[PDB]
């Protein structure tokens, strides 16, 4: 089979404002095959209420998914996206950086 | 051009039940429908408000069609394993994409019907809508069958007819969103990056459709080589986001301008720090 | 809307 490793972006739906409700996004793209594990993390802990878009793919046949959850950012809380896939020996964790 | 596309994914999972079939449909960059064979009572389901208004016969018939293609793809996966003498233990993926692009005359501009097995091209309908491209020996078996069955002539009629007719209908019913671009909300940020350099990042948020160009110029010259550009990404509310960044020497910020082109802007924007 | 034409490989 052709396997392709996922690209990952972590970001909010709206520009972040401390204490305003928002959505935290983890966009996974460019990957094949389609089985992938994606968790959203708050201070290292798995967030339970996470939804995802319906599986779709690009012209080159690689897959993409958006994982998302409502959240209210604060100065202190640290958020991240944890991704595993068959192409990875270990999970990739990408931190939410509000400037990216 | 406006386009309607369906993206179908079937995945075998030996020892974990029968294969899962998932399908989504889009007009341009907007999803309007999904189907998932693993759902409790699998149905074609609306995902945009402009098809939620289609009536009960529409959704019954779409459901029917999805269920029949899901069934056929369980068989397709079996067949493919046999064509390639694959082990029954492995998981495999069959993907299909079909649909139509709308021309300025309101007729078909281009139609598509193509497929990949395990991430690589399997069989595709050629642009002339008359003939097929098969990627390998296995696919040539499907090709010969489809040539003898006049499958291409049938697909041609669907692509020129129904596919365009429905696209046009969807575009009219969704015109307030599908035919009206949302311009990007733009700004620049500045992030000191060493004791003498700084990152300038030009943001475009909240835009539709997804197509956009962001460029940094220094002294009116494109900084193509030195610009970090992220892939355009969905905000999660039907709009998209993108940024472009460059690292500049501290104090030279005024020589840099960010240029934004988007269908929702009558003239390209320029931003500066 | 989907085609009626089901892919049989």
């Amino acid at each position: 089979m052709i396997q392709r490793t996922p690209k990952i972006q972590v970001y909010s739906r709206h520009p972040a404002e401390n204490g305003k409700s928002n959505f935290l996004n983890c966009y996974v793209s460019g990957f094949h095959p389609s089985d992938i594990e994606v968790d959203l993390l708050k201070n290292g802990e798995r967030i339970e209420k996470v939804e995802h878009s319906d599986l779709s793919f690009s012209k080159d046949w690689s897959f993409y998914l958006l994982y998302y959850t409502e959240f209210t950012p604060t100065e202190k809380d640290e958020y991240a996206c944890r991704v595993n896939h068959v192409t990875l020996s270990q999970p990739k964790i990408v931190k939410w950086d509000r400037d990216m | 051009s406006h386009s309607m596309r369906y993206f179908d994914t079937a995945v075998s999972r030996p020892g974990r039940g029968e294969p899962r079939f998932i399908s989504v449909g889009y007009v341009d960059d907007t999803q309007f429908v999904r189907f998932d064979s693993d759902a409790a009572s699998p149905r074609g389901e609306p995902r945009a408000p402009w098809v939620e208004q289609e009536g009960p016969e529409y959704w019954d018939r779409e459901t029917q069609k999805y269920k029949r293609q899901a069934q056929a793809d369980r068989v397709n996966l079996r067949k493919l394993r046999g064509y390639y003498n694959q082990s029954e233990d492995g998981s495999h993926t069959l993907q299909w994409m079909y649909g139509c692009d709308l021309g300025p005359d309101g007729r078909l501009l281009r139609g598509y019907d193509q497929s990949a097995y395990d991430g690589k091209d399997y069989i595709a309908l050629n642009e002339d809508l008359r003939s097929w491209t098969a990627a390998d020996t296995a696919a040539q078996i499907t090709q010969r069958k489809w040539e003898a069955a006049r499958e291409a002539e049938q697909w041609r009629a669907y692509l020129e007819g129904t596919c365009v007719e429905w696209l046009r209908r969807y575009l009219e019913n969704g015109k307030e969103t599908l035919q009206r671009a949302e311009h990007p909300k733009t700004h620049v940020t500045h992030h000191p990056v060493s004791d003498h350099e700084a990152t300038l990042r030009c943001w475009a948020l909240g835009f539709y459709p997804a197509e956009i160009t962001l460029t940094w110029q220094r002294d009116g010259e494109d900084q193509t080589q030195d610009t970090e550009l992220v892939e355009t990404r969905p905000a999660g509310d039907g709009t998209f986001q993108k940024w472009a960044a460059v690292v500049v020497p501290s104090g030279e910020e005024q020589r840099y301008t960010c240029h934004v082109q988007h269908e929702g802007l009558p003239e390209p924007l320029t931003l500066r720090w | 809307a989907r085609t009626e034409l089901y892919r049989s490989l």
